[PDB]
């Protein structure tokens, strides 16, 4: 039993010098020292779970209905064209496109998860949650030398984007 | 260990009871069984794997290893462990042997075959390093035994 | 011989283990009379060939233990005043094991090759857990060396024969007798030998150097003697004695 | 030796001979001797390809019968007229004065 | 299955193309975060896009060992010098962090901020690491070290002054720190919800699949090295690309020396 | 009941022999060296500059080969055939010519014709006179129909270039040294940068050895010289596993006790230390810059890549430790073959540049001052040099190639010419590096690699035994590849990069890597998806058939494989417990309708290489298909080569005598050739009246033996 | 178990603490000063039962 076999440790051990609340002694509980893992990270007491997109869209949309910020991945084309710009070898892509609504993002029956696009449909994927920190800013530069700079907020998980080309080369066989 | 005894245990039995249940069919002047009695050329277990059963094929003195990734060939599933997977043959020579079956057996056969060559490597500079110390000792005519001194 | 020989397989002495080197590599190996060998095999005779529970009392007595194995809980602890090593004995096993040790046994091994500390270092509460505690390193190091101290302690020896590795029990079944002997790996011969239980007078060891080294000349002659024709016979192979008499 | 792919194709061979069609013997496949041993009987041989044999030097027959057929044998580049050699005291080297 | 469920729609904005950076502290573990530290001066060199921060950190509290940060202030500068002086008071009340180019093109990556009912994206102008600077040891070193103190041509293109001159040709550009509390963030964090009706038919997106495939990932040659007369063996079952119709039956009738016709529309499609 | 066999499946053997198989490795790679590769390694040497007089320089345009013919004492030329030079000692041959352009103060000087030089010309290669002729038209070139070809013909004596066999490169290993500590070690080649790089542990913690440094070094000072100055990285780039950084942690001891934490401290203590025939600092970065783990590519300064790559191979000895068991030296998946281009190719780069560089020596020497006016080239541009270095090598057999620094010998063997068979048997041999140089002793044995890629009953007498090996009959080696398209597949289909990534992400058990040619690509969840997207992309062909790829679940790692020079054999695809093929294709082929290519991109067959052969299951005879079945073996049969095939009912003897045969049937005597009696050799034994043998394999008739026959019937 | 100093990332050492026993950043003044009792547990194998059991 436990206790019986740390009686004699008992006996010795169990001296501690934590009610000393003065310099040479003392921490502020915000400055904690450092485990190599986040969740770890608790090591001051006073006495990871498994997800899918689905459901992660699910709290965030019903369990708790609230806006955050999330960054993903995009494929390399996107399956329209240069818009006026007739590709030299420049691929289709997000970061000259038109503002305001573009379109839309679906999920079935069983949890798949697709993204609408025009014609097609396009795969969406979870990347990898970290312990760290990452943040998102902005800077208005209003003048040659001197300006203003924003921070925006936290971004929380972070997704990919990939064309399934199984259902792409099924529309005709090569 | 213990369940590998127990395989190698139990294949021997196959091949002891095997040749036993063919030795006794054999009639007389049969060629293989007079030329083995008066034992000029051959052996009875040779017999055994020339009409019976080849053996399990041991390299080294093992079963044969998992040359890929846990299996010994495409042919078999990872982590299998049942007899024919790991060396076992049971054709004769007769009947004649199966893909897998050749290719464990003349892996066996290769084993050895290296050896004959490599066995004398060690021999000769025994044979050597011995006479070299001690060709010059000889009987005299008192019976002591002494050098050349 | 060593162009006709076969060298077969399934040499293990009837245990199915503790096999050795033959034939061709072991004779060039018993010629060359290298002080130094593997597989350092060392025969003992007991006392009692039957007493089996007494075997293996003497076989702890004699195999190579560690504070690291002896216990099943080590801990660094660390104090807003006091820094220290604890350790927390095996009782059970030790019961089970049949090892004669205390706790003590540990401090008395303690100050031996561990540099400057003294038995006053060690507070022994009680049967059931001891510790140590650490001094000013005062050069070359720091004192937060108690990482090196914690992980090397556990290591260290605290009761058999340093140089033994391991000791098996071998049974035997033929009619004359169906006892029991002990056969040890380890190469110092003197060691063994000086122990109550065993039956020194007749211990034997495979390696020419140790039974020169504590036993004569004239008994490494017999000694080679009985190997070469131990390790011709054990193939099948016949030479006449006296072909080998002149060699030794 | 355990060469029994060289009883076989003499029974094989034998057949075709007989028949007038050459045999496969292919690895892992080829002519079965199950099915060979009947075109010898249509021919009027023993079935496993023993037959009867008289002695050349007696007259009177052996006392065994004999296996007997058409075997591929091929001849090698290793001739004996090429190999003998003899010495009595022919030239020497000029370093070390020997042969 | 059908996609029954979770129909959000999706919508851009510009606003913030050119001004989003995603800033990350790989050795911060995202349980806290540095509202409440006072950013005393930022930095930006635009012109291949680095950045530089300073901070304040508190001294009197007891994780600071004040007779350390003492000791170490009269060497991290120059004793009683301060000719360059990084901290005016002799305790480090202050810090700065280093910065790190994550990759060479940002164009494929985005954010996105989730809404109930809608997404809003926007491209980001660039990606940096974070690193806590250790350059104080360096002029501690400097401080004791110094107190104790036409033409050829050359092959140095791939120099490492060429390049760090190209570097030190442009000045630091200065910015003024404002947090996360400021509604300066909730002030402009509004721009991105672009404005727009709820969905309309895109103007791109209009490839087919099989368009989309072949343009994503299109052949590597653009010429062949040999023509389809058949110079070398060629396909049979696959009909010759652009091989007139008479040629193609002469490449099908060296092959097969006599043939019905009945089962060649198979051959060359029932077209 | 038993799903009705497709009994005709051995049809498909004689369609890939009659484009692929026997000989045509040395064909194909003299092919493709003489038409494709003199190009580029001409063009990576295209100018040459002087020593002054700016805009002076010779410029070397394109390059040609011609075809063969042979000198005569009036500068005059005809063309010849392979027995004339048989029979008169002579070197089958074509020249060499350049468009060289020079300066001559005039703007320019063009030419188009200009003999730089001679090359050996491969029998059959598609610039002989034997190609593409009709069997009625050899006979009046005294050539022979069934001659292999793929020799060359130097000074009047047929020679062979034995196929080499090398052990893989770039490719990170951990091994247990003699005294049982371990250890990892690569060769970073580049085309010359053969260089070696090692670590050890000898202690207890981890150091790097080199021939450049003059002492061994710890990981972590090296980790702080690299640009991670924080301790905090460490941990993650190795793992948060808590045995695997306690194992690590005392690694670290020994280097913080030393004060030295910052990256430039570190090269300044490092670059004391350099090998040379404050600037050590300098000295120090381009080393760690250039030539330490070159292999790994990385841009200027962004030294992260080779960061976690140091960080992999540490993570790898730390598990090395729990469990001692590493990858044989000998799996065949770890070793590259190489033919007759390779090895030319390697030697024609040292001597062209060599005599670039002995042409600009003798310019320096007169032009800018030697005379009143400019000198012209053409007075010097001479063309002995590449023809002497060309023709000896060949003949002589030994090559030192000592920008390269490998001074090997035994590259080539006279052919033998005992009999048909020791003809052809010698084309498909291999050599190997050992030499009974070292005792390995290992590598003799056969190993289930080999499987159907290499005769297992195919080696010779005596102490050569399991050294020398010969090919099977069914199996193609890939040549290599431009890795151009293979990357954006990943790029597209989910990798993220690891510059991006902090070194936590690689200790979760639910993420994997993927590597390309060893060389690392990014990080990988759900690699089945990876691994079902290739192989569908590449049975209906767009990536090239001959790329690979594969995982190896320990390691947690996706292997993909283009390099040249890895062996491949050809498998009918299964799917559902059904074979893909069919007996109305069997027909069709029969017929003549659709051929072997066909059936590759109808997605029937596929190439599968031995590295890539561990991940699936194979059927031998279709009556074994089950669920778990992923391929099928065409024919049995060619597990066995080509000596090997002479043998009837070779699975009914014990195999020792089975190797003995292999080679008596290279001494037997019997006919060589048509053209036999016109040929002058200098021993050729021949049997009077030769016969057919009456019990016949079928390799004895892919070969046409029973034309030129060896033996009688007794 | 390794502690990494959350002033500058560097691992904490223990030091002869004024009153209480101490962690210090060797560079940074960020200090920890210990006010817990706290150990790590190793818990190392034992010997197997064959030989344990056999022979009594
Ligand atoms: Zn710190």
């Amino acid at each position: 039993q436990g206790p019986a076999e740390m009686m004699k440790k008992k006996g010795n051990w169990d001296k501690t010098v934590d009610v000393s609340d003065m310099g040479p002694s003392h921490i502020i509980n915000i400055k904690k020292e450092k485990r190599e893992t986040d969740e770890e990270t608790k090591q001051i007491l006073r006495m990871l779970p498994k997800d899918v997109s689905v459901a992660e869209l699910l709290r965030e949309l019903s369990l708790t209905k609230e806006e955050e910020l999330l960054f993903l991945q995009l494929p390399d084309t996107l399956p329209g064209q240069p818009p006026t710009q007739d590709i030299a070898e420049n691929a289709c892509t997000l970061a000259d496109l038109t503002e305001g609504q573009v379109g839309k993002l679906l999920i079935r029956k069983s949890g798949r998860v697709q993204l609408l696009l025009g014609k097609v449909t396009l795969d969406v994927t979870m990347g990898t949650a970290c312990s760290f920190l990452q943040e998102l800013v902005s800077v208005g530069l209003g003048d040659s030398r001197t300006g203003e700079m924003t921070v925006l907020g936290h971004v929380k998980h972070k997704l990919v984007c990939s064309p399934d080309f199984e259902s792409l080369l099924d529309h005709k066989h090569r | 260990e213990t369940l590998e005894a127990l395989i190698l245990k139990e294949l021997s039995v196959i091949r002891d009871h095997a040749g036993s249940a063919c030795l006794r069919e054999l009639d007389k002047s049969n060629s293989p069984l007079t030329m083995a009695l008066c034992g000029s050329k051959g052996s009875f277990i040779n017999i055994s794997q020339m009409i019976a059963c080849v053996g399990q094929q041991a390299i080294s003195g093992s079963r044969v290893p998992d040359g890929f990734e846990n299996r010994s060939l495409p042919h078999f599933e990872k982590h299998s462990k049942l007899p024919a997977a790991k060396g076992f043959v049971a054709n004769s020579f007769y009947s004649g042997l199966t893909p897998t079956e050749f290719f464990f057996h003349t892996m066996a056969g290769r084993e050895g075959l290296v050896d004959t060559a490599v066995k004398t490597a060690e021999t000769g500079y025994m044979q050597r390093r011995l006479v070299k110390s001690l060709e010059d000792l000889c009987s005299q005519y008192d019976l002591t035994v002494r050098s050349s001194t | 011989p060593g162009t006709q020989m076969t060298l077969k397989t399934f040499h293990f002495a009837g245990v199915a283990s503790m096999n050795i080197t033959l034939g061709v590599p072991r004779i060039k190996e018993i010629i060359n009379a290298s002080k130094a060998i593997s597989t350092p095999i060392i025969t003992a005779q007991l006392d009692k060939d039957d007493d089996a529970d007494y075997a293996r009392l003497v076989k702890g007595r004699i195999e190579k233990t560690l504070l690291g194995e002896i216990s099943e809980y080590i801990e660094e602890v660390f104090l807003p005043d006091d820094c220290f090593i604890l350790v927390k004995l095996s009782l059970e096993r030790i019961r089970l094991l049949r090892l004669e040790v205390n706790a003590e046994t540990v401090r008395y091994s303690i100050c031996t090759s561990k540099l400057r500390v003294k038995p006053g270092d060690v507070a022994v509460h009680g049967e059931a857990v001891v510790c140590v505690t650490p001094r000013e390193n005062s050069k070359s190091s720091m004192y937060y060396v108690l990482q090196f101290l914690k992980e090397d302690l556990p290591k260290v020896v605290v009761q058999g024969i340093p140089e033994v590795s391991r000791a098996v029990i071998h049974i035997d079944e033929q009619s004359g007798k169906e006892k029991y002997k002990l056969l040890v790996e380890g190469d110092n011969l003197r060691a063994v030998m000086a122990t109550h239980g065993v039956k020194g007078t007749r211990t034997t060891s495979n390696n020419t150097y140790e039974v020169e080294k504590t036993l004569g000349i004239e008994a490494a002659r017999t000694t080679i003697i009985n190997e070469i024709q131990y390790t011709m016979v054990n193939h099948g192979m016949s030479i006449d004695r006296r072909h080998v008499m002149l060699l030794s | 030796r355990m060469t029994v792919g060289k009883l076989i194709e003499l029974l094989a061979g034998k057949a075709g001979v007989l028949d007038g069609r050459f045999h496969y013997g292919t690895a892992f496949g080829g002519s079965k001797v199950k099915d060979v041993c009947e075109d010898l009987v249509r021919h009027g041989y023993n079935y496993l390809g023993k037959d009867y044999v008289t002695s050349g030097i007696t007259g009177e027959p052996l006392e065994a019968y004999i296996y007997f057929g058409p075997v591929y044998y091929q001849k090698l580049k290793h001739m004996v007229l090429d190999k003998m050699h003899a010495r009595a005291r022919g030239p020497r080297a000029v370093l070390t004065r020997q042969p | 299955d059908d996609p029954v469920v979770q129909e959000i729609d999706v919508y851009l904005a510009k606003s913030l193309a050119e001004k989003l950076y995603l800033f990350q502290y790989p050795v911060r573990p995202a349980s806290m975060t540095y509202d409440d530290i006072p950013h005393l001066s930022a930095k930006i060199k635009p012109k291949q896009q680095k950045v530089e921060l300073e901070m304040a950190i508190d001294t009197l509290n007891p994780n600071y060992c004040r007779s350390k940060g003492e000791q170490i202030a009269l060497n991290v500068d120059g004793a009683c010098a301060d000719e360059t002086s990084t901290y005016s008071s002799k305790l480090m009340d202050k810090q700065t962090f280093c910065s790190s180019q994550t990759t060479s093109n940002t164009s494929r990556y985005a954010a996105a901020l989730y809404r109930q009912g809608e997404l809003h994206l926007t491209p980001l102008h660039g990606i940096l690491q974070l690193r806590p600077s250790f350059s104080y040891l360096d002029k501690a070193d400097a401080k004791h070290r110094e107190r104790e103190a036409e033409q050829a041509r050359q092959r140095r293109v791939q120099s490492y002054e060429f390049l760090q001159k190209k570097h030190a040709e442009e000045p630091w550009v200065h910015l003024h720190y404002y947090g996360l509390r400021d509604s300066r963030s909730e002030h402009e964090r509004q721009y991105l919800l672009c404005p727009g009706s709820s969905g309309v038919e895109n103007t791109e997106l209009v490839k087919s699949p099989s368009e989309y495939l072949m343009m994503l990932m299109p052949p590597s040659q653009e010429e062949e090295k040999d023509k389809p007369v058949a110079p070398s063996n060629v396909l049979s079952m696959a009909q010759l690309r652009t091989l007139p119709l008479a040629d193609q039956i002469k490449i099908l009738m060296k092959n097969v020396k006599v043939m019905p016709f009945a089962n060649l529309m198979s051959l060359l499609g029932p077209s | 009941a038993p799903i009705p066999t497709v009994e005709e499946k051995w049809r498909l053997l004689p369609a890939f022999l009659k484009v692929k198989g026997l000989v045509k490795q040395h064909i194909d790679s003299f092919n493709y060296f003489i038409n494709v590769e003199i190009k580029k390694i001409m063009k990576a040497n295209e100018k040459v500059t002087s020593d002054a007089d700016p805009m002076w320089y010779l410029k070397y345009l394109n390059i040609y080969v011609g075809l063969p013919d042979v000198e005569e004492s009036f500068n005059v030329t005809r063309p010849v055939s392979p027995h004339e030079c048989r029979l008169r000692d002579m070197t089958y041959s074509a020249p060499i010519t350049v468009d060289i352009e020079y300066t001559r103060g005039s703007q320019r000087i063009i030419r188009n014709a200009l003999p730089i030089g001679r090359m050996p010309i491969m029998l059959r290669s598609s610039n002989c006179v034997l190609t593409g002729k009709t069997p009625a038209e050899f006979a009046k070139l005294n050539e022979c129909p069934l001659d292999p070809g793929g020799y060359f013909i130097v000074k009047g004596v047929e020679k062979v270039i034995l196929i080499q066999e090398q052990l893989s490169k770039n490719r990170i290993i951990v091994e247990a040294d003699r005294k049982g500590a371990v250890g990892a070690s690569v060769t970073s080649s580049t085309h010359e940068k053969k260089s070696r790089t090692n670590m050890a542990v000898k202690q207890g913690r981890f150091y790097l050895r080199h021939n450049t440094l003059s002492e061994d070094i710890p990981i972590v000072i090296i980790f702080k010289a690299m640009g991670v100055e924080s301790d905090q990285e460490i941990v993650q780039m190795i793992g948060t596993e808590e045995h695997v950084m306690a194992a690590f942690g005392p690694s670290l001891e020994e280097c913080q006790k030393a004060q030295i934490f910052t990256q430039m401290q570190a090269l300044k203590y490092i670059g004391n230390k350099v090998r040379r025939q404050k600037t050590k600092i300098e000295e120090a970065r381009e080393l760690l810059a250039s030539t330490i783990l070159t292999h790994v590519p990385v841009k200027e300064f962004n030294f992260r890549a080779k960061c976690i790559y140091t960080a992999v191979m540490v993570r790898r000895v730390i598990l090395a430790q729990g469990d001692n068991k590493v990858d044989d030296r000998d799996y065949y998946g770890n070793k590259r073959l190489e033919l007759a281009g390779q090895l030319l190719s390697l030697l024609f780069e040292d001597l062209f540049k060599k005599f670039n560089s002995e042409m600009k020596k003798i310019a320096d020497q007169v032009i800018p001052k030697q005379r009143a006016a400019q000198f012209d080239v053409v007075k010097h541009m001479r063309q002995d040099q590449i023809t002497n270095g060309m023709v000896n090598a060949i003949s002589t057999g030994n090559w030192s190639l000592k920008r390269f620094k490998m001074d090997r010998q035994g590259v080539t063997q006279v052919l033998s010419r005992l009999s048909y068979i020791s003809a052809l048997g010698m084309m498909t041999r291999i050599s190997s590096q050992f030499e009974k140089t070292r005792k390995v002793s290992g590598p003799r044995s056969l190993q289930p690699s080999q499987w159907g890629m290499l005769c297992p009953s195919d080696t010779p007498e005596g102490e050569a035994c399991g050294l020398v090996k010969n090919l099977a009959l069914m199996t193609h080696i890939t040549t290599d590849m431009e890795d151009g398209p293979i990357v954006k597949l990943a790029s597209n289909l989910g990798v993220e990069d690891v510059n991006l990534l902090c070194g936590e992400e690689l200790s979760y058990p639910n993420v994997f890597l993927v590597f390309l040619n060893g060389n690392i690509l990014g990080v990988i969840r759900d690699h089945k998806k990876l691994v079902n997207t290739f192989r569908l992309m590449r049975r209906a062909g767009y990536i090239n058939e001959f790329v690979s790829i594969s995982t190896n679940l320990t390691d947690r790692c996706v292997y993909i494989s283009s390099d040249g020079g890895r062996l491949c054999r050809p498998y009918i695809i299964v799917k559902k417990q059904k074979p893909a093929v069919t007996n109305k294709h069997m027909e069709e082929l029969a017929q003549g309708y659709r051929n072997f290519e066909d059936f590759l991109h109808e997605s029937l067959v596929e190439y599968l290489d031995v590295n890539e052969e561990n991940d699936c299951n194979i059927a031998l005879y279709e009556h074994t298909i089950n669920k778990d079945t992923t391929h099928l073996e065409i024919e049995p049969f060619t597990l066995l080569g080509v000596c090997a095939g002479l043998i009837p009912y070779p699975h009914h003897n014990q195999s020792p005598r089975n190797t003995y045969q292999c080679a008596m049937g290279k001494q037997a005597m019997g006919t060589i050739g048509y053209n036999q009696r016109n040929r002058i050799d200098t021993l050729m034994y021949l049997l009077a009246y030769p016969q057919k043998p009456m019990v016949k394999t079928k390799t004895i008739e892919l070969i046409e033996f029973e034309k030129l026959p060896a033996g009688q019937n007794a | 178990m390794l502690l990494f100093c959350p002033g500058c990332g560097n691992g904490l050492i223990v030091e002869e603490g004024q009153r209480c026993h101490r962690f210090s950043c060797n560079t940074c003044p960020y200090v920890h000063n210990i006010t817990r009792k706290v150990t790590n547990r190793k818990y190392p194998k034992l010997k197997e039962v064959d030989d344990v059991l056999g022979g009594a």
